[PDB]
DNA sequence: GGAAGTAGTTACGCCTGGTC
DNA sequence: AACTACTTCC
RNA sequence: GACCAGGCG
């Protein structure tokens, strides 16, 4: 047979001949080729309040990346002066304009409507199928993989969303009033319907309708939806003896009440409360056309349909009453379907067209109108070109881009992409979020299913409200993208399907479901089912297509959605898989590619409904007669981050979840291109090293570039106690030689702003005669231009861009750069450039180097977190007989209690590693056995147990016990105490409330707050919780005016204090009290409150 | 100086209102073109000035020292305050609409004043009985004072009250009761009817509560920035006000001129709505005030209520001066009491210490010494209020100046008192005052030993720490908070502040049987410890070259009290018969021989006599986060100050034992012979075959319902006791194969650190997985993976997984295995958000609660709550385990005492 | 007594950046 | 959302 | 200044 390594390589074909952000560039792509054609198609032709004019669509066009100057013309525009002039990295957009003057087309004629951001190596950027040297030369890493988005020059990424599965309809029970609960979520043109129904306890069918205030009974919506006859409901509903039991009971009410011409009547009477007849019509037919199974349609010609959909629902509702079906569960992975970059796109430029149509009609008819017929009729194009106004469109997709801020609730879709290393960058580019809520306790959500295996990652998610809800793909998940339904539904009617007009539905007869509305009836379903594979086996079938069947409830389901999160599988027939050795070899040696394999019928792509039909088996040898599928890699069902971990299946999951969530914090050159990028922060550790025990997958991937680490010699002993409690104890010669060496980047950003009027500022070094001067210290290195020389050393609160604005005190202020107060370092560079506008922007990058010191964050990638408890001489270090010095000490006191046996099989395969001069394979299940470890270290001339003789260094004798040692890969953290260690004596204050700034970035102050003043009443320190509270933050004192306790008035002119209430001026005495509460005295004055206060003496 | 010692609430009157304003704001606009305040506008210099370089026009300030002065806004016509809209309802539904009396009989009248005189200390009786009046003046049809209909209200949301009449015979309809009307129906409303109404006669009116005049808030309430860009970004409160004046003025206006009474009924409710959302943007039933961006506007309801309120955010909770927080890094050789602070933290935060006859001398040289030197100070203050900052040209002027009564603001120096804090704050051991000693490197130091109580374990773990400023909180933090006290926990008696981890594991080593130590080695640690000697005990054994050995346990004697004596038994006890043997001999006499006891000695039964340990292993029993008996004797029977002592001895003693001992965990730590293995694989193979077995039975129908569950609970809990007690069975063969010469099984059994679970689940099964107490069911429909045959129930198909961590896991046990993790880690947030909930609550509700001087618990208002706290009088923290006093403990402490 | 509605809460800090 | 508790129509 | 996102214990 086929062994294991064979199929690796398969599995490394795969991941070579499509990347790991091929989800975004598929789903982008699919939006520029038709998605935005698709939109305007939607987006019928603008009509404005014209007599014999109408404009119509034509085709979008998108062009190269192109910048328009502010005084000269459109420039190329390339991403690295994209993201270095903080411009937005979009392309014209063209539409072509069919004017219709009395009911004839002129010629077309071609408007920009605005600009659409490109997604970086997408086939329309400029990045596109470039070669490693050209993508060098444009100033780019060619390990960059694209998928984001440049919006104002920061890198934007769009996390997918882990949305509900659209148009299917799935059952529960409420539990509380034992009501029956189907709901579907409809989607048309980005709006989505909650259609619901119910069968209530009384045994009476509901409906629920978004936009109808209260529910209305179920067979009252059949008949307003065109169901005349009570016989064709009942028939429609169901045929089964009990089910036609169930509607009769729930129809002879409903039609001794309400009858065809009522209902809508009815409806029109919750919808539009008044006496308005035929404006109560007029709503009840709107939001039944509209906002009731609007996927369906919005066309009178599509109400029977939505009946048809509304029946086979209230039939899946009273199954589920009658016990024949189970509850549908919300997190099998069946029932959702991804959001991706390229739908979302599709909505927003929805919204921002629609603003634009809109904006463009009123523009038109106030033209019109405010030039009559002169030259609108007499050059057509003018008239249009002048009306356009294509900044909307732009500004809106932008600023939607900008913020994250979706149209309608969704928030958080756009996020800045995460650059600290490697790892991080991709694993934001493979993440996936929920839309739940991060503060409910979403038991069922928040746990791991079993449809996850191979499409989400079981171990990697963040810690704290996000866990479960936030997921990342696994590295064998393909995200599928829509295929034309159309030519899907005649295929599957030629295939023999009947739809149901002619034949109805029966118990006996198979209920085919396409995209989850059911299309029609057959019989035999699992020879349909047997069909449809041959056919996508044969070729003659998309790849897209699933299909899968259930005998409990004889249904065939077909999917052919976007969306669909899918893994790969070898098909396996009569006990012998597809994939055989001469594939492998024909793989290995070139001739052969994934798409082949894929075409051939060797591979298949399975989500989860139809995984609900397979078998699958997880290694080539347990292959038998009954299996349908094979595990191509049982290994690829971790993420990337998590299969960075070695041996991750000899270690707790809990630690695996922290060593893949800590992967991506360590520190490395994550990117080539880091010197002339300019970023807020980054970290560059001095010499990365490759993991002596690694993952294969890490190489493929691409990681072995892009290390972030380094091999450490460490030994496992209590040392001094400075190693107690998860603290770390490490070597001051190994550090004093590199070890975790790393350098600290912060780019500073000034602009010279352009005020109204032509009052502009300017950069310079200012005279000390300005306003706001700092020292005359802290323009040292500044140049006469205005801007620091490079390779000047800076510290704290030195200015970089003098800096000063036009005068607004009631001489020019000072508005300069000057580095954040706790940082410094040295100008390693500085740039000067325009801006989008042509105002004049300089960045200027400083790096500080960061040499470990005591608090610094170390972590294992088996999630070994600690800090540097103490810095050790090698001269007090403990050595081994064969000469071996620790460059990190661990307490054993942390093994046993967490149960990470990865990373001493991880320490024992890295001295082996070490010792043979190859590096180890620590795959997830089939890398080298501990066992043969053990055997090769005892082969070797060392201890099998990796125990090794030691000396102390302090006093020179041998250890009484032998001591583990091996070499371990750490990671440091960008968590380093310089960035963290703050003090604030005394400062700057809030002008609303007097007390201390937040943040360490303005010397804030520390929040001592309420849990620490009932921990200070427990004490029972009462001085100190005065001192601490009122003294230390907003102690003052007010005059209080004892006749009427209003607050008196002192007249600092007039040298007098009274109360205005009263006119007194002998009751009148001060009191202690914090500011705040003085202001919540102001705020109880407002809103008509009076807080009369009486004074005692003390 | 007074201080407050009530505050009355009431509600504002519109001449309270007109005399206290500074201003009446007539144009709905901020500044000026060229950026100056507009006169008649919301920032009126008359209401205070925020800008630097303005002058207030009522006080003469500058900006940031004008407290803020208020304006009014005469409203064209009058509105509803909607906090009191309720309470507009229920008084007007509960008076007459004529003459306004309650509509109560006069006998009625009598008896609920009366009643109301009575039973007004509690509120929940006063709202009961208001609540009764309500109902039967509600209820009522007709004034009984003067006859006349009274039609019945009705209240929609807010500012909407709507009375329904007979306007024609059989025909009813609604009328809608305008302010001016209500307001009206209010002022008839008697003073002798208030209080039946709950009203205040004299520090409230009904109506006052329809609002004719709006109080303006001052300008230091509501302040107005200036953005970097030069624009101008004002206050939510700005804007609103902005719109109600700009209302108002067309009010007015189309009053004045005169108007369709359709179309100033329209404005009037535009003002209204104007009004209500001002004060409450997030009122029931009305549409929120949208700012430009579209965002809701935060008006004085967001402004008081919420955790991001003024009485959360800024009252009992605030930012303060002089606190600094960093990374913690462990350091077991500073004192338990003591913290190690950076000196950039040390330079940086200051003490003012006025400057006095003694500490003169070393003032005057932190002076010379200034900013930049580490024992320098940073401030002088004269005796006048007048700081100066010490700088260049000013160190050597100030030191020859400093006199005598100024204050210089030191640096933090050895000795100093400061507050540490890690906050998630749970117990009041979260703060606790630490001596100040000043170290090179930037993060904080911590003794091991003072984990416990912080709950930090230096994984990237940051503490909050504060200096106390006046010598008052100096000395409330010395005496009350320092952490020589709250060794013992007031939660459970019992000591909190103990040896974690090494300390144990190091007793261990030290005190375990056959553990000797040579002449350097002793003399090396008892140096470390700090043990002050002179002379070393005579020696145990002697070697096989006659060097001379000490035993572990005269080691630890060396270090405890001269009086101590106590027994018990340890972790460590695997054969109660020796137990029993020591305990025998020792009732006999209570002095046994010391000889015979050594006879007889085992490490599993501690026994200290006169100070000298004779037998037993040094285990968490020793000390510990719970039950330390040496520990807890100690700090019970010879003060704070020696448990201190012994801690911090006995710590280093044990840190210096295992440092230089070796202490190391390998893979063989988790090694089984062939035996063990063979005997761990038939437990799983007959565990299967059972579970198989009682899954045949189930599907036959042979098994029958256990009662209290049905068929298939019976199968599941039958199946998930057979796969717990295979788990049980198997660590029991791993335990007794393990032995306790493994440093993984020491660390365990002494309690240091990991249970028998873990040893278990590393070198034998990991054991069934489960989620929320059932077994792996969430998944493909009959199995949890398409890897297994749908339909099945076997122990491998639903989470037991039967390999080792060291063996590894095979891929479904490890899906399995990520299961639980993720249950667990879901587990984690949910507990810690609902219990820092219920602990919230708790607090607010216990919060003032305390012991009086004649020894009862009483409420603030006097009530007593316990005639004797905890029913005897025992404080929980001094308490011993919960007890009054350990009877037995005593007697056999003083019959030691004498016949010894 | 329902049977809906309505309102009120849902740990504590800290850090970073980005846009208004 | 998911809990409680009132309130309040029935 | 408040909003979002990501982390840390
Ligand atoms: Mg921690
Ligand atoms: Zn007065
Ligand atoms: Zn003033
Ligand atoms: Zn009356």
């Amino acid at each position: 047979d086929v062994t294991p390594d064979d199929l690796w390589i398969v599995m490394e074909s795969y991941w070579q001949e499509k990347g790991l952000v091929r989800q975004h560039l598929d789903s982008y792509n699919a939006f520029i080729e038709r998605g935005l054609q698709e939109v305007v198609n939607e987006f019928g032709g603008i009509k404005p309040d014209i007599p014999d004019f109408e404009v119509k669509f034509g085709k979008i066009r998108v062009g190269e990346p192109e910048f328009q100057e502010p005084h000269g013309q459109r420039k190329p525009l390339y991403p690295m002066d994209a993201r270095i002039r903080n411009l937005t990295y979009a392309a014209p957009l063209y539409l072509e304009m069919i004017p219709v003057i009395k009911g004839v087309e002129q010629d077309p004629v071609e408007v920009r409507i605005g600009e659409l951001p490109i997604m970086l190596k997408s086939k329309v950027c400029r990045l596109y199928g470039l070669s490693d040297e050209e993508l060098i030369k444009l100033g780019e890493d060619p390990k960059d993989p694209g998928g984001y988005f440049i919006i104002n020059g920061s890198e934007r990424v769009i996390v997918s969303i882990e949305d509900i599965a659209p148009n299917r309809t799935l059952v529960e029970k409420d539990e509380r009033q034992e009501k029956y609960i189907a709901k579907v979520f409809s989607y048309r043109h980005g709006y989505r319907a909650l259609v619901a129904v119910e069968r209530r306890k009384d045994g009476i069918l509901y409906v629920d309708i978004p936009n109808v205030p209260k529910p209305v009974k179920f067979v009252y919506v059949m008949r307003a939806l065109g169901l005349e006859r009570d016989k064709d409901i009942v028939e429609a509903v169901g045929n089964d003896p009990e089910v036609q039991q169930i509607m009769f009971d729930n129809l002879e009410d409903a039609s001794d009440i309400t009858t065809q011409q009522e209902a809508l009547e009815f409806i029109g009477k919750l919808v539009a409360p008044g006496q308005a007849r035929e404006y109560r019509l007029k709503r009840a037919e709107y939001v039944i056309d509209n906002n009731l199974l609007p996927h369906m349609g919005v066309s009178p010609e599509d109400r029977i349909k939505k009946a048809y959909y509304l029946g086979m629902m209230a039939l899946k509702v009273i199954e589920l009453s009658l016990g024949r079906r189970p509850e549908d569960d919300k997190d099998h992975y069946a029932n959702k379907r991804l959001r991706l970059a390229g739908d979302l796109l599709k909505d927003l430029f929805r919204v921002a067209f629609s603003q634009l149509v809109k904006d463009i009609q009123y523009q038109m008819t106030k033209t019109y109108q405010r030039k009559g017929d002169k030259y609108t009729f007499g050059n057509i194009h003018r008239f249009i070109r002048n009306s356009i106004r294509p900044d909307v469109l732009t500004e809106r997709i932008e600023h939607a881009l900008a913020t994250g801020a979706w149209p309608g609730g969704r928030t958080g879709v756009s996020q800045l992409l995460d650059r600290t290393n490697y790892m991080s960058t991709l694993s934001h580019l493979r993440r996936v979020t929920s839309p739940l809520d991060r503060e409910q306790p979403h038991f069922e959500a928040r746990d791991l299913h079993g449809t996850h295996w191979g499409r989400i990652c079981p171990t990697e998610t963040p810690e704290g409200p996000n866990c479960g809800l936030v997921k990342n793909l696994a590295l064998m998940a393909q995200i599928t993208t829509a295929v034309p339904e159309e030519e899907i539904r005649e295929y599957l009617m030629s295939l023999g399907i009947v739809p149901i007009e002619v034949r109805r539905p029966d118990p006996t007869l198979w209920r085919v479901y396409l995209n989850g509305v059911l299309i029609g009836t057959i019989e035999d379903g699992k020879a349909l089912v047997q069909r449809i594979r041959q056919d996508r086996r044969s070729g003659k079938i998309s790849d897209v297509i699933n299909v899968a069947y259930y005998e409990d409830v004889k249904e065939v389901y077909v999917n052919s959605d976007d969306g669909r999160v899918r893994r790969p599988l070898i098909i396996v027939e009569n006990g012998v898989p597809k994939l055989t050795k001469e594939h492998v070899q024909a793989v290995k040696e070139g001739r052969l590619k994934w798409s082949d394999l894929i075409k051939m019928g060797i591979i298949e792509y399975l989500d989860a409904e139809e995984e609900e039909n397979a078998y699958v088996a997880m290694w080539p040898w347990e292959v038998t007669e009954e299996h349908t599928h094979l595990e191509l890699m049982p290994a690829a069902i971790l993420g990337l981050p998590a299969s960075l971990v070695p041996y991750p299946e000899h270690n707790a999951a809990p630690r695996n979840t922290y060593g893949a969530g800590m992967a991506k914090q360590s520190l490395g050159l994550g990117w080539a291109n880091f010197r002339i990028r300019v970023d807020t922060r980054g970290h560059l550790l001095h010499y990365p090293q490759i993991p002596l025990v690694n993952s294969r997958i890490m190489k493929a991937v691409g990681y072995e570039d892009r290390p972030a680490g380094q091999n450490f010699v460490v030994a496992v002993l209590a040392y001094q106690g400075y190693n107690m409690e998860d603290a770390i104890i490490i070597n001051k010669a190994s550090i004093e030689r590199g070890l975790a060496r790393s350098t600290f980047f912060r780019t500073y950003e000034a602009e010279e702003k352009k005020y109204l009027g032509g009052q502009t500022d300017k950069f310079e070094i200012p005279d000390p005669t300005v306003r706001g001067y700092r020292g005359e210290k802290y323009y040292r290195n500044l140049d006469e231009d205005g801007l620091i020389f490079p390779e000047s050393k800076v510290e704290g609160k030195d200015v970089l861009v003098g800096r000063t604005s036009p005068p607004r005190f009631l001489e020019r202020r000072e508005t300069s750069v000057a580095v954040r107060p706790s940082e410094k370092g040295v100008v390693d560079k500085v740039i000067i450039t325009e801006t989008g506008d042509g105002t004049k922007l300089v960045k200027v990058t400083v790096r500080d180097l960061r040499i470990p010191e005591l608090g610094d964050k170390f972590a294992s990638r088996h999630g070994q977190k600690g800090v540097i408890g103490l810095i050790v001489p090698q001269e007090d270090m403990p050595w081994t007989e064969s000469g071996i010095v620790p460059d990190l000490i661990v307490n054993p006191h942390g093994i046993p209690s967490r149960m990470t046996v990865g990373q001493l099989i991880e320490a024992i395969g890295g001295k082996v590693a070490s010792l043979k001069g190859r590096r180890v394979d620590g795959t997830a299940f089939i890398g080298e056995p501990e066992e043969k470890l053990r055997k090769e270290l005892e082969e070797l001339g060392f201890k099998h147990t990796g125990r090794e003789i030691m000396y102390d260094g302090i006093t020179g004798k041998r250890l009484e016990a032998d001591i583990f040692i091996g070499v371990i890969y750490y990671q440091r953290l960008h968590h380093m105490v310089a960035d963290k260690i703050h003090a604030r004596s005394r400062g700057p204050v809030q002008v609303l409330t007097k007390q201390p700034t937040e943040g360490r970035a303005r010397e804030g102050g520390l929040r001592f707050g309420e849990m620490e003043r009932d921990v200070l009443v427990g004490h029972g320190a009462a001085m100190l919780l005065i001192e601490r509270l009122l003294e230390e933050s907003d102690k003052t004192e007010v005059w209080v005016c004892e006749n009427c306790g209003h607050i008196a008035l002192e007249d600092k002119r007039r040298r007098r204090v009274y109360c205005p209430v009263c006119g007194e001026e002998e009751r009148i005495s001060k009191v202690e009290m914090s500011y705040a509460f003085k202001l919540l005295l102001d705020e109880l004055k407002a809103m008509v409150i009076r807080p009369k206060l009486n004074l005692s003496e003390r | 100086k007074k201080v407050i010692g009530s505050i009355e609430f009431g509600i504002l009157s519109p001449q309270e209102i007109r005399k206290m304003s500074a201003v009446e704001v007539t144009v709905p606009d901020t500044y000026d073109d060229d950026g100056y305040p507009i006169e008649g506008g919301v920032m009126d210099k008359r209401m205070g000035v925020i800008d630097p370089g303005l002058r207030c026009e009522t006080c003469g300030g500058r900006a940031g020292e004008c407290p803020g002065h208020f304006g009014h806004i005469e409203l064209a016509r009058p509105v509803i305050h909607v906090g009191f809209a309720k309470t507009i309802y229920r008084i007007l539904e509960s008076t007459c609409r004529e003459c306004g009396r309650i509509k109560l009989t006069d006998e009625e009248i009598e008896e609920y004043m009366k009643k109301i005189e009575l039973a007004r200390n509690r509120r929940s009786e006063f709202n009961e009985i208001i609540k009764e009046i309500h109902k039967k003046a509600k209820e009522r049809m007709v004034c009984p004072h003067c006859g006349a209909p009274q039609y019945p209200i009705k209240f929609e949301k807010p500012t909407i009250y709507w009375e329904i009449r007979k306007d024609e015979q059989g025909n009813e309809y609604r009328h809608r009761l305008m302010p001016t009307e209500v307001r009206d129906w209010l002022e008839k409303i008697p003073d002798k009817d208030l209080p039946l109404l709950g009203l205040d006669p004299e520090k409230s009116r009904p109506e006052w509560m329809v609002l004719t005049v709006l109080p303006v808030p001052p300008v230091t309430a509501r302040p107005s920035i200036t953005l970097e860009t030069g624009i101008r970004a004002e206050d939510d409160l700005t804007h609103k006000l902005v719109d109600i004046i700009r209302i108002n003025n067309r009010l007015k206006q189309n009053i004045e001129a005169g108007a369709p009474q359709l179309i100033i009924e329209d404005l009037w409710d535009l003002l209204q709505y104007h009004v209500t959302t001002y004060i409450n943007n997030e009122a029931p039933g009305v549409p929120p005030a949208k700012h430009k961006s579209g965002r809701p506007l935060k008006t004085l309801a967001q402004r008081l209520k919420g955790k991001e309120g003024r009485f959360r955010g800024n009252l009992s909770g605030k930012r303060v001066n002089f606190s600094a927080r960093t990374v913690i890094s462990p350091d077991p050789m500073i004192s338990i009491n003591e913290v190690g602070v950076p000196v950039e933290v040390a330079m940086e935060l200051t003490v003012p210490e006025k400057v006095t006859e003694f500490n003169i001398e070393r003032l005057r040289k932190m002076v010379l010494n200034g900013p930049d030197k580490y024992p320098g100070a940073n401030y002088v203050i004269d005796p006048e209020g007048r700081r100066r900052r010490i700088m260049d040209s000013n160190k050597e002027t100030l030191a020859n100046q400093l006199d005598i009564g100024w204050t210089v603001e030191r640096h933090l120096m050895d000795g100093d008192i400061v507050l540490f804090n890690r906050q998630p704050s749970l117990h009041r051991m979260s703060i606790m005052a630490h001596r100040v000693r000043v170290m090179p490197y930037r993060t904080f130091r911590l003794n091991l030993a003072v984990c416990p109580p912080y709950n930090a374990d230096f994984d990237g773990d940051e503490m909050n720490l504060h200096v106390p400023q006046t010598e008052e909180a100096q000395a409330e933090a010395r005496i009350l908070m320092e952490v020589q006290n709250h060794i013992i926990s007031p939660r459970y008696g019992g000591p909190i502040i103990g040896g974690i981890q090494d300390h144990i594991s190091g007793g261990y080593l030290l005190t375990r049987e056959g553990a000797y130590f040579t002449r350097d080695e002793v003399e090396q640690m008892l140096m470390f410890a700090g043990v002050d000697i002179t002379e070393l005990p005579e020696p145990d054994k002697y070697d096989e070259n006659g060097n001379p050995l000490w035993s572990g346990k005269t080691i630890f004697s060396l270090l405890l009290p001269e009086d101590l004596t106590v027994w018990y038994r340890n972790k460590l006890c695997d054969e109660p018969e020796r137990c029993e043997a020591l305990e025998k001999l020792i009732e006999e006499k209570l002095m046994p021989d010391p000889e015979e006891v050594r006879k007889l000695a085992y490490d599993g039964f501690v026994y200290i006599q006169n100070g000298k340990l004779l037998s037993g292993a040094i285990d968490k029993k020793a000390y510990g986060r719970e039950d330390g008996i040496i520990l807890d004797l100690i700090v019970r029977e010879y003060g704070v100050e020696r448990a201190r002592q012994f801690l911090d001895q006995v710590t280093k003693l044990t840190i210096w034992v295992i440092t230089h001992k070796g202490f190391t965990t390998g893979i063989d730590d988790e090694d089984l012979p062939e035996e063990a293995r063979d005997r761990i694989r038939e437990i799983i193979r007959e565990a299967e075959e059972r579970v198989n077995k009682l899954i045949e039975a189930y599907k036959r129908g042979e098994l029958e319902p256990l009662p209290g569950k049905s068929l298939e609970d019976t199968l599941e809990s039958l199946i998930m006791a057979v796969l717990a007690e295979a788990r049980d069975n198997a660590g029991a063969v791993a335990e007794k194969y393990l032995g306790m010469d493994n440093h993984t099984v020491i660390m365990a059994k002494t309690g240091a650190r990991g249970k028998i679970l873990n040893i278990t689940q590393m070198a034998a099964l990991l054991g069934q997985q489960s989620i929320r107490g059932k077994r792996l069911y969430r998944g493909f429909r009959g199995r949890v993976l398409s890897h297994f045959k749908p339909g099945d129930l076997g122990a491998r198909a639903k989470g037991f997984v039967v390999n080792s961590y060291k063996s590894g896991l095979t891929p479904q046990e490890y899906f399995f295995h990520a299961m639980g993790g993720r249950e667990g880690l879901v587990d984690t947030a949910v507990r810690t958000a609902q219990s820092g909930y219920m602990q919230r609550r708790l607090i607010n509700a216990l919060q003032d609660l305390k012991v009086e001087y004649d020894g009862t618990v009483r409420s603030p208002e006097g009530i007593i709550v316990q005639f004797k706290y905890g029913e005897d009088g025992v404080d929980p923290m001094k308490s011993w385990r919960g007890k009054t006093v350990d009877v037995d403990r005593i007697i056999v402490r003083t019959l030691l005492k004498m016949r010894g």
